[PDB]
């Protein structure tokens, strides 16, 4: 009933946790829950839907009335209009939604596939001891251009060398 | 990184289920304003009986 | 004027908390099967935390919290009467989800 | 009855007296002590001070403060506490250091970022070179004490022995010593470790005197407040008195009506 | 070692050839756990 | 809901908050208030409890509110001292815990 909404709310709720941001999320859970929690706080005050002329009818000695009110109810009966008012912009919305959704989630299938791929490049394949530099310089013109941008700059310090290698001095 | 990306992962199909059943439970609220006023209408035809 | 060690402020504060909980406003009686969690709670200290103010706030919160998900839970306790093993660890672990939120 | 808790009220009121009286008896007994003791760490403090002044040294800060671990000292602890807030208006960063545990909730209560370090089971016990040295070693391992340019230390002065007064004095650092004015009048070697070593010496030399006025001053408060108690709960030992006095023969004019309707039926 | 605490734990020593009182004894014996204490929270009570 | 030595006043608001919480329908309240009669309240719990005897006796389970009970044993110091029975501790006949008890 609504326990089968609440119980995937709330379970979304610790999901949502995960994720990141949630300032005014908890402001749309909290209008769900509330108006749910009204409906049926309503369904439970809920009296009868029409008089019991059973009793109340045979105490009255000033008759009809009891069917004059009986004709009012039976009157309103008809109560007023309902329908799917979000029907146009509830489609559109998840619509809007959904693709929305439909990118993320390939964009994160995609990415842990290549995530994966990356894995077992650096374990399929780890060098720590050799692969030629010349190698380094292939996978990578970078080395050469900031070997070309020091021999221009006129310095042969390379700063972040010296902090996890040491510097081999007699100073 | 992958750990990261798994969290995202398993959000995204999930939440639009949740997205979906949200706004339909505000609809059924819809029409609980029709009970509300067939509620009312018969607490106060009861009452006034009452008082005659 | 004698200065408490720790642990019988652990007591203190405990304690304070239930004195709290067992507040009632007049013309006001609960559900027993909704006295079972608020008492729950309590006794298992989840509330020994939570600020002293606030406790009223919280047993108010936590019964309509508890009214939402977990009234398949108090049916259980209208129907048998006695916590078995299911309601305890359900019980314990609805009360921990509440002691923040 | 009205008699009975009247009664026991009444024996509550003379166990309390009788108490209030044995305190203050053993605070004078202890008092004797920690005079005596004070006398002694004033004239060790004093020989330090002479350097300094021929020195004349002048001084982030640092607070460090002495209190008893424990109450029934009087308004020892709270006097304290309050004259540190005044000078945590000036300066408002300081590091405490708290000395006592009286003064060490006070003070963590109204900022929970300031204490830094706290030592516990100091004041049980007449203060000691030793317990006083090992704070000044933590204070320099823990705080490296000598980094803070200024450090100030707070204590009860007892300026007359029905008095305690909070006080503060300044611990000289060791930057100062080495710049200080005179510090050439004095000779020592180039080679010394005298600043280092000096300051050090005199963290804990000061501290310890500090602890001696602070404990003198403690035991000093509790006699006052216990003789103070001591009026107190003789009056309202005699007010119970009076109420036990009066409560007893009612109940015999109550019992004597009963009597009376009984003879006359 | 801080040079204070080089003469602390030297005249702790040298109050031991002994004919002591207990008044020295006493003022060789500490009795306190220091409370660090960090920025309200507190790393334990180490035995000064 | 037995309702000895309290004023109409109070009484009628008993009734009405009864009435009002919907709770009126299941309560019989039996009243002796405190203008009527030492002797009507003196025989108050007593007539009470017959009434309740009746649903001890359907075999119904039902609950009984003596209150005041100290209202019952003014009544019945009254009734004693106006039949000049020896007045007991405190001016209560001394048969007042033999009525209590019973």
């Amino acid at each position: 009933a609504k326990s089968a909404a609440n119980k995937l709310d709330w379970a979304k709720v610790i999901s949502s946790l995960r994720i990141t941001g949630s300032t005014a999320t908890q402001l749309s859970s909290f209008k769900k829950r509330n108006d749910e929690a009204r409906r049926q706080l309503l369904e439970l005050q809920s009296q009868p839907t029409e008089v019991d002329f059973s009793h109340y009818r045979s105490v009255l000695k000033n008759t009809s009335v009891i069917d004059k009110i009986e004709s009012y109810v039976k009157q309103y009966k008809p109560v007023k209009i309902d329908a799917s008012k979000q029907l146009q912009v509830i489609e559109s919305f998840e619509k809007h939604a959904m693709t929305n959704a439909k990118e993320t989630e390939s964009l994160v299938s995609k990415e842990l596939k290549d995530l994966q791929s990356t894995l077992d490049n650096i374990q399929s394949a780890r060098p720590f001891d050799e692969l030629t530099v010349d190698d380094l310089t292939k996978i990578k013109p970078e080395i050469d251009a900031k070997v070309e941008e020091m021999v221009k700059k006129g310095k042969w310090d390379v700063p972040g060398y010296k902090d996890r290698f040491g510097n081999l001095n007699v100073m | 990184r992958i750990d990261s990306v798994s969290q995202l992962q398993n959000v995204a199909e999930t939440t639009k289920v949740l997205f979906d059943v949200s706004k339909e439970t505000v609809e059924l609220e819809s029409e609980a304003f029709e009970l509300k006023q067939k509620v009312e209408l018969a607490h106060e035809a009861k009452a006034v009986l009452d008082s005659w | 004027g004698s200065d408490l060690d720790a642990s019988t402020k652990q007591t203190l504060v405990r304690g304070e908390r239930l004195t709290q909980l067992l507040k009632q406003n007049q013309y006001s009686p609960l559900a027993t099967e909704e006295q079972v969690p608020l008492i729950y709670a309590g006794v298992n200290g989840h509330l020994d935390g939570i600020e002293l103010s606030r406790i009223g706030e919280f047993e108010s919160s936590f019964l309509s919290y508890l009214k939402s998900n977990h009234n398949e839970l108090l049916t259980e306790i209208r129907e048998k009467g006695e916590l078995s093993k299911e309601l305890l660890a359900s019980l314990k672990s609805a009360t921990e989800s509440f002691v923040a939120t | 009855a009205t008699l009975k808790e009247v009664e026991m009220r009444l024996k509550s009121i003379k166990n309390i007296e009788k108490i209030t009286k044995t305190m203050k008896i053993v605070a004078s007994t202890r008092l004797s002590k920690a005079e005596k003791a004070k006398i002694s760490a004033k004239k060790m403090d004093e020989a330090e001070q002479l350097f300094y002044k021929n020195a004349e040294t002048k001084n982030k800060e640092l607070i460090v403060a002495i209190t008893s671990d424990k109450g029934l000292c009087g308004s020892i602890h709270s006097q304290l506490a309050k004259a540190v807030r005044r000078h945590l208006n000036d300066q408002p960063n300081a590091d405490i250091v708290t000395i006592g545990d009286k003064i060490k909730m006070q003070l963590l209560r109204t900022h929970p970022n300031n204490i830094k370090l706290s030592i516990n089971g100091i004041g049980k016990d007449a203060p000691t070179f030793q317990e006083s040295a090992l704070i000044a070693d933590k204070l320099l391992s823990v705080m490296k004490a000598g980094t803070y340019p200024k450090i100030s230390i707070f204590y009860n002065d007892p300026v007359s022995s029905l008095s305690f007064e909070p006080s503060e004095k300044p611990i000289f650092n060791a930057k100062t010593i080495e710049q200080s004015p005179s510090f050439g009048k004095f000779e020592i070697d180039t080679d010394a470790n005298v600043p280092r070593d000096l300051f050090e010496y005199t963290l804990a030399n000061q501290m310890l005197t500090a602890m001696a006025q602070g404990y003198a001053a403690e035991i000093s408060a509790r006699r006052n407040a216990m003789d103070n108690a001591s009026k107190n709960a003789g009056d309202m030992i005699n007010r119970y008195s009076i109420l036990y006095n009066r409560t007893r023969q009612a109940v015999i004019t109550n019992e004597l009506v009963d009597i009376i309707t009984g003879a006359s039926s | 070692i801080s040079y204070a605490a080089y003469l602390n734990v030297a005249a702790q020593a040298i109050r031991s050839t002994e004919l002591q009182t207990a008044s020295v004894l006493n003022r060789s014996q500490t009795d306190a756990f220091y409370t660090q204490y960090k920025n309200a929270s507190e790393p334990t009570p180490i035995t000064k | 809901y037995v309702a000895v030595g309290q004023k109409r006043s109070t009484v009628a608001q008993l009734v009405q908050t009864l009435e009002q919480h919907d709770a009126m329908k299941y309560s019989i309240i039996v009243a002796a208030t405190a203008s009527e009669a030492a002797p009507l309240q003196y025989l108050a719990p007593f007539t009470a409890a017959s009434i309740g005897e009746w649903f001890r006796d359907n075999g119904k389970h039902a609950l009984i509110v003596y209150d005041d009970l100290s209202k019952q044993a003014v009544a019945y110091r009254q009734l004693s001292l106006l039949l000049r029975r020896p007045p007991g501790r405190e001016a209560y006949p001394g048969d007042v815990f033999y009525l209590h008890s019973r």
